[PDB]
């Protein structure tokens, strides 16, 4: 996951310019508001959700927290629940026959 | 946008009447039973007073209720110029009906109250009062503008607090 | 800024008509309608005629006869917010009636163009 | 100046009929209707009969029988602003009824003339 | 067009009643609780008072509400001439119903209040009060008239301020 | 906790439409109906298309022509409680009319998907 | 323009017969049926007689005896738009049934000429 | 997409005939009836002529005489979706009845080609 | 359970023809008429061909030329409950009339097998 997200961020957003969410940025202008990064991260999460590995999606959306670094600048603070998938290891079943 | 509408109404009244009306002045509050002994009436003059606003159609517009309190003098139980005051009332209604004034549009006449009781008859003042309602919108959300060079993307995976931390400090725009 | 429609002005041959309230304008176009079968397919078109309905006081300078003899006129629906539409070669539809100093005019035209 | 229609007077055979409120006059003419096909084309005519709907207090000097025996009369709808319309050879339509001291008269004629 | 209307009603009342009514006079303000001790009643007489105007059908017409306050004398708890006062009220209603009065038309009777509480009973006056509502139009826009010879047409293209100016001083009616 | 629906937001192409009151959303699916014969048996299916009924002020920045030319748009009905629905390739149904600064839009679509 | 035919006047020797809601006209000419064998093989000709079907309210000036005794008349089917056909040497056909105060009637002739 | 055909344009020599609500078309080809004996035994072929049915409001530019005198014309059935069939050397069939201001009309030809 | 059939899907070569409200099926088999003399004397057999009647909204992907050019196709009538009949070596029958934006169509085959 770290490899894929590092590749995505280093390729899709080089030399961009972040801005506050209410900014009136043009369609083609290189601006990434926190909302834009949030939607891109959700789309990427789906991109590695089709191919498993992240199971749930809703809790990821609610717990995703992308914010501008209020202190200093040029840093998106991103806090995301990993929501990693689990492997089918142990099967426990009680029959409770009814006769 | 209310103060702009109020200024537009005042400017329209000034343009329409000019020197016929001695003065025009926004009036704080609605006309109470003490305003006659409190204001600098200087009749004949008209006062524009905001009477609030009821709910509009949408969540971004309201029905603002304004009022035009017209003043004059009634020396010896006789209006100073009855044709003058009647003409003032009618012209104020005509010029401030339907026409827009700033953001507010669709000024509709609602009531023309006589509003001339003892407190004003004994003070030598007639107080014909017009009321208006208008579809006035609410101000939009204040825009923003800022450009900071995107250079660093700090991501932290939300493991338990004392679980060893997992994070990525991408630091984009780095070349090697 | 985000001004809304307030009063609406109904004009015939470049002359205002006194409209009380709810003077409705319906543009000329196509009425898209459902096409339901085994499943939902799409929408079906049907041509329309642009239509302005407005209420006028009776006995006015306009007169009832001139209203009932409007075979070819050029109506204009102007929203005070700024947008206006013009009816190309409109005619008076419906059954006009002078009920209690009141008349309802349904001026209907082949097409409405957003002039100005 | 721009006087508007106020009270409307309904007369039969040169004699006023007490019309309470909202007397309605529909002129005789053509009732234009839409002609929609592949596209909107124009309007279609249809002859119409002039009609006066008035309301008269019951038990009046006019009498109910005289009303119900009005095969041929000459109605006049006069707007107080000055315009008046005359119905040549009008007759009573509808079903007269003297309910609650009240009767409704629908006097219909072939055509209406803008006299005076 | 209110003042012309009230003049029309007053003239109509004078013509209808003549010497039966001692006087007729417009009343400033609706009849309050001290009008009896302040006015020159000289009964029997009728007063025409403008009670305002509600919203009309259009934006050019209003529903003006007028009132006729009829006065008489009730010496010893006995009206001076009960048939006379009843006839006065009735003829005032009849002759001022439906008939137009200047710009206003469609005078419709709305209410008739006895309007005689203790203040007027101990003052020896009856105050039967009639109300009316009429479709009165608003005054039209003031016309204009001027004729000046068209001789010059000055056009200026709105270029940036310090950009060199571009304009045409046409000066029509020039021959060469 | 148990929050209820408050206001509803109607968006077209990712931009809010000012919906006054009571925006209506009918999901796309099957309309089950009774099947009664000798006795009651079950339910019968019939395909249905999703529908959004929203009322917009007239003369707004949206305009009337742009509204009546919406053959293919992407509507979104969002409940403020959190759940939102998106209409796949919606189009304007019904006959739009700008009556008294008011217009009613019936944006009807083949399918509605619960995104987000 | 915008004068699509909705009402037509039938005339008999300059009498302008009282017509009902539905008047029908079929000009004289050639009826073009099919002559199809192995291939389409074009069409085949067949004579047709001009026909006008109209309903008349009873009790009018015309009367029913004059209808049933019409043997040699020249009729004229005029359109409100202006299409005026004429039938010379006409004759009434079928049974002039007097049902419900209406005279179901048909007049046909061997030649149809569009005059003016 | 979502453009299910519900309105059609009739064209005759580039004139765009005014067609009413009901327009019908049957392309030329082979009609495939049954030939069954003891078993189903397949089907049997039969020629079919291309046929287009349309009602025209009267009083238009075309008139009715030009309709009845049509022997060799090129007609085109255009669908608003885009289905545009062409019929060469067509001719009007049946009786062009002029009932109630409507011109019932059928045009038939021996070949139907889908163009564009 | 409670899945009484109300909607059916028609398919041709895996294309799922757009069908309208009225879809009809008659499986192939024996049509059982009667031969009755003095007594009832049982019944008599007669072959029947599988038939599927459906209405297609025009302008879809299927088109009309492809309809009239269908000589050997595989048809599948699937019911919403699950009853799926299949017809091998089918053919369109009757005239595929394009009336009012609808393609009336009937598909006929000599065998019908209930698959799944």
């Amino acid at each position: 996951l770290r490899y894929s997200l590092r590749t995505r961020i280093t390729q899709k957003f080089p030399n961009y310019k972040l801005a506050s969410d209410g900014t009136r940025f043009a369609t083609g202008q290189a601006v990434v508001t926190p909302s834009v990064i949030k939607t891109e991260l959700l789309a990427l999460f789906e991109e590695w959700e089709n191919a498993g590995l992240v199971e749930d999606f809703d809790t990821f959306k609610e717990e995703l927290y992308v914010a501008r670094n209020k202190d200093d600048k040029d840093r998106l603070d991103v806090l995301c629940g990993p929501n990693l998938i689990n492997q089918f290891r142990i099967f426990a079943a009680q029959v409770q026959f009814i006769l | 946008m209310l103060e702009e509408t109020e200024a537009a109404l005042l400017a329209r009244v000034r343009e329409l009447f000019g020197a016929t009306l001695r003065q025009v002045e926004p009036l704080t509050g609605t006309w109470t039973n003490e305003d006659v002994h409190r204001l600098f009436l200087a009749p004949p003059s008209v006062f524009l007073a905001w009477m609030g606003c009821g709910e509009g159609r949408t969540r971004r517009e309201v029905e603002s209720r304004w009022a035009f309190f017209v003043v004059a003098e009634l020396l010896n139980g006789e209006p100073v110029n009855r044709p003058g005051i009647y003409q003032i009332v009618e012209r104020l209604i005509a010029g401030v009906n339907g026409q827009t004034f700033g953001p507010t549009t669709g000024m509709r006449l609602t009531q023309v109250r006589n509003l001339c009781d003892d407190n004003r008859i004994n003070a030598g003042v007639v107080l014909y009062g017009v009321l208006f309602s208008g579809t006035t919108p609410l101000p939009s959300v204040v825009d923003l503008d800022s450009l900071d060079d995107y250079e660093r993307h700090w991501q932290t995976w939300k493991f338990p607090d004392e679980t060893p931390e997992f994070a990525a400090h991408i630091n984009v725009n780095q070349e090697k | 800024g985000n001004q809304r429609q307030g009063v609406a002005f109904i004009r015939v041959n470049g002359m205002e008509l006194e409209s009380m309230e709810g003077a409705s304008f319906t543009p000329s176009g196509i009425t898209r309608e459902e096409v339901t079968g085994s499943r939902v397919y799409g929408w079906k078109g049907k041509p329309r005629a642009a239509k302005v309905e407005c209420k006028i006081p009776g006995g006015g300078p306009i007169g009832l006869d001139e209203i009932i003899d409007w075979e070819n006129i050029t109506v204009e629906f102007q929203a005070d917010t700024g947008e206006t539409w013009m009816l190309a070669n409109a005619w008076q539809a419906d059954e006009p009636k002078n009920d209690g100093g009141e008349i309802s005019l349904v001026l209907m035209a082949k097409q409405s163009k957003r002039i100005a």
